[PDB]
């Protein structure tokens, strides 16, 4: 509606000059009215609309100071995306990998058998496996522990590699013998811990990195 | 709180209109009486 | 945003420097027209639509109000950029760490809801105790009543659940969920010790957690809502009233004026 | 010393176009030369100065900038 | 736009703030910090923990 507020008060200020014309009569209003008006867009009442002439330098600024305000101030969403789903359906087909026989294989065994048939063309040894070959542009990207994933998040060179989305979390959520009778009295003391704020101590010791100082 | 102000009152103009009767003055003697 | 924030004084100041400029203008003719040329030529160049040509040293003063012109266009549209990015924008409450809890005030009032579990987590923690005298004393009851004291402007702020305030976020536009999480725990369920049911219960758990069905009811319940984003202004608007006022005002005094001027031709 | 680079400029290729338009012979110099030249900083080879309105928008856009720098 | 933009906005330096910056925190090989030997500082140091 602003280009039509544009339009609507340029055909006033012009039927204004046809006024004008009009008692001039005892230089085209069609033709060089509008395009004087355009021009300082970008002999009395010529004056009289290049008043909005100034106000147009206000239609500059602003539209400075708008895009001064816009210029001033991913692509994988999750395991929903067929990108993993079918990767034959888009070339290049994709790599990532995952570390064999961890918990996660193992869930994923219970929901896709045929993109395990896939994966098992990326095991990896260890950490460094996939920094480098992130860094150096071996596989495409991890899916993980992901709070492991959050700290070597915070550590990069540059920080230029990010997991995936922002901390949306898939595949979500002490190790006691049974009969022990160890249950109460840990739980006790976890959620007092929980309880009294000092897993924030804990995390302002060993968590974040940079990347939550984003 | 980054202690600056939320227009402008800077002295300038008052230093450019000076300069500019200035300039004016040392114009408008040099009448040509040869 | 608004009108012209520039300084009425300041306007009177420039109006005056105008005068300055007519009046020096028609003072420096008869060292060698006289009614309104050098008027026209002057808000020409100040206004910006001419800056064309038209002894020597009425002209150069002419340039220095070109000077003039473009220094003090460039003024606005620095300060016009200036208070639309920069400072004064809002004041936004970021958590716990801030001073408006920290150092509590009268005309910052915040509430919760009484026998609930924020006040387990207040009441077991140390260093908020300052709280209390304030946090007990404005209490409610259930979660609407917080809901409808944000909307009638009563609250300014809630500590409360997570799940919910993201809900009551992206349905409706008046709320946002700012800074971290605190106290972080779980939601579950509740069963006696003698109850027997823990373990498969436990199983079928696990099974939700691993099948997806977490996430089938984080997509059938949880995830659909967004509000917009800020993505015909007050300037706008009182441009086109301001402009539009002093131009047909300007129309009906047209007729008057230059009708008296063709009785001056009469005469 | 950038108003010393202005006027030492302005002098240098204000010349230079005036002895341009006169070997063109077969405006005025200190009178129309120095008006052009000023008018947009705020017949073929004139142009050849104009280039410098172009830059002059630029001379306009850093001192935006660095008043937006200092304010 | 952008010449206002580069010349105000971001990208203009990185200045290290205190011990709270990880560029001491996570330490690197590009980034070198020394003090001299026997000295007060050796002191401070070797008392505290983290």
């Amino acid at each position: 509606s602003v280009w039509v507020m544009m339009f609507v008060m340029l055909l006033i200020v012009s039927a204004i000059a046809v006024f004008v014309f009009e008692y001039f009569s005892p230089s085209f209003t069609i033709g060089k009215a509008i395009w004087l008006l355009w021009g300082l867009v970008f002999t009395t009442s010529k004056i009289m609309v290049s008043v909005w002439a100034f106000f147009a330098v206000i239609f500059l600024a602003s539209y400075t100071a708008n895009l001064a305000a816009f210029m001033i101030q991913d692509q994988v969403t999750g395991l929903s995306d067929k990108k993993f789903q079918r990767p034959h359906d888009y070339s290049p087909p994709f790599r990532f990998g995952t570390v064999p026989n961890g918990s996660t294989e193992r869930n994923i065994r219970n929901n896709y058998p045929y993109m395990h048939q896939y994966m098992t063309k990326f095991n990896q040894k260890g950490v460094e496996d996939a920094l480098v070959s992130l860094k150096t542009g071996k596989l495409d990207a991890f899916i993980y522990d992901a709070a492991v994933l959050n700290y070597k998040a915070g550590r990069d060179e540059g920080c230029k590699l990010v997991t995936i989305g922002s901390g949306y979390i898939f595949a979500t959520t002490i190790a006691l013998q049974k009969g022990s009778p160890w249950k109460r009295q840990i739980d006790l003391a976890l959620l007092q811990f929980v309880g009294d704020g000092e897993m924030e101590e804990l995390e302002t010791l060993w968590l974040t990195g940079i990347c939550h100082n984003e | 709180k980054n202690e600056v102000m939320s227009i402008d009152n800077m002295a300038g103009v008052f230093y450019m209109l000076a300069a500019a009767m200035a300039l004016s003055l040392i114009t408008f003697i040099w009448e040509h009486l040869f | 945003s608004f009108m012209q924030p520039f300084q009425s004084t300041l306007w009177l100041l420039v109006g005056l420097s105008v005068h300055v400029v007519a009046v020096m203008l028609y003072l420096l003719d008869r060292f060698s027209l006289t009614l309104s040329s050098a008027m026209w030529f002057s808000w020409r160049v100040l206004l910006n639509s001419g800056i064309g040509e038209g002894s020597f040293s009425a002209r150069i003063l002419g340039m220095v109000w070109a000077g003039f012109a473009m220094i003090i266009v460039a003024s606005y549209t620095a300060n016009l950029a200036a208070f639309l990015v920069l400072d004064r924008p809002e004041e936004r409450i970021t958590g716990i760490n801030d001073p408006r809890l920290r150092n509590p005030s009268d005309k910052f009032i915040y509430a919760t809801v009484k026998q609930s579990s924020v006040d387990i987590y207040f009441r077991r923690q140390v260093e908020l105790s300052t709280m209390y005298r304030h946090m007990e004393k404005h209490n409610y009851e259930s979660a609407a009543e917080a809901i409808q004291a944000v909307r009638d402007n009563k609250l300014h702020a809630f500590i409360w659940d997570s799940a919910v305030l993201e809900f009551e976020a992206s349905q409706k536009c008046d709320l946002v969920t700012t800074g971290e999480l605190f106290f972080r725990s779980g939601f579950g369920i509740g069963m006696r010790k003698d109850s027997p049911w823990k373990q498969n219960v436990s199983l079928s758990i696990l099974k939700s957690h691993e099948n997806g069905f977490m996430e089938d009811l984080d997509k059938t319940w949880v995830r659909y809502q967004e509000c917009d984003s800020r993505s015909t202004f007050e300037n706008m608007a009182g441009v086109f009233m301001l402009v539009a006022g002093g131009i047909v005002a300007g129309i009906f005094l047209i007729f008057i004026e230059i009708a008296y001027k063709r009785h001056k031709d009469a005469r």
